[PDB]
């Protein structure tokens, strides 16, 4: 079935609805992570920005200075 | 004239002093542009600066001309 | 100056206004012509559709059967 016709400049179709992204999926992160708290199957993980590494002995805190959230 | 001239403008053009020189107005509704795309023709009011719907659900359009109010 | 931005499907711009085509230009045709009355500098001329010719001795009437105007 056809829907509509538009410019050859069209690049994507994306459905804007809430049921497409289940909003009741709880984030497993326990706020422990310093900078980033990436997800993984059944849990999460810690990471820090490019060109930085964890403080020696710890797998949570990284040496890079924190930055305030943008308004 | 002898070392002089007048920038008169023909019937249907009111003389309107403008920026960087004087011009003569359109003595009526501001001009529309006609803008043909492969699938539709579009209108645009040069003063109102708004598109408005015209010939739609067409295909392989290429060129446009008009006859002013024949009837 | 830039006016507006549209598809690469854009194939013309044409100003839709009455002053753009002088409406007070009288047609010199005297209704004498049978099928077509084309214009020429300072006057007009007679012609008939392709694959037809004038009735012998006349430069107005052509042998092709007339057709009613379309509603
Ligand atoms: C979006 O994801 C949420 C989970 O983050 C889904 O909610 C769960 O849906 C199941 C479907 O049948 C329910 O059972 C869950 O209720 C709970 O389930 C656990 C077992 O896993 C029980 O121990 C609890 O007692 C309770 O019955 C429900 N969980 C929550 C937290 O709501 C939801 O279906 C999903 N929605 C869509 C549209 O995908
Ligand atoms: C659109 O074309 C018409 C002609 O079809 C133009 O009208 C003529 O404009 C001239 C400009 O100065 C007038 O003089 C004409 O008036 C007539 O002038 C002759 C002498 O030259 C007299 O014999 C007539 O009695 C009459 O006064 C005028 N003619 C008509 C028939 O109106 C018009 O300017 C033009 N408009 C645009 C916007 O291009
Ligand atoms: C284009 O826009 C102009 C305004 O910039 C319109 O002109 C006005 O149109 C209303 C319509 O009711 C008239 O009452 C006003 O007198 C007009 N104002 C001026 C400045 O003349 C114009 O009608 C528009 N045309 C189209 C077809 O959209
Ligand atoms: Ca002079």
């Amino acid at each position: 079935e056809k829907v509509l016709v538009v410019n050859p400049w069209l690049t994507q179709v994306r459905i804007f609805h809430q049921l497409r992204y289940n909003q009741s999926v709880s984030n497993p992160c326990k706020q422990v992570c310093s900078h980033l708290c990436l997800l993984r199957p059944g849990g999460y993980s810690c990471a820090c920005p490019q060109g930085s590494d964890f403080v020696t002995g710890s797998t949570v805190q990284c040496d890079a200075a924190s930055e305030l959230p943008v308004t | 004239s002898k070392g002089s001239y007048e920038c008169f403008c023909v019937d249907g053009f009111k003389s309107m002093s403008t920026h960087y020189g004087e011009r003569c107005a359109a003595d009526g509704s501001p001009p529309l542009l006609l803008l043909p795309e492969n699938v539709r023709i579009r209108k645009y009011n040069t003063s109102s600066e708004k598109f408005s719907e015209y010939l739609e659900e067409e295909e392989h359009i290429q060129t446009i001309d008009y006859d002013w109010d024949p009837e």
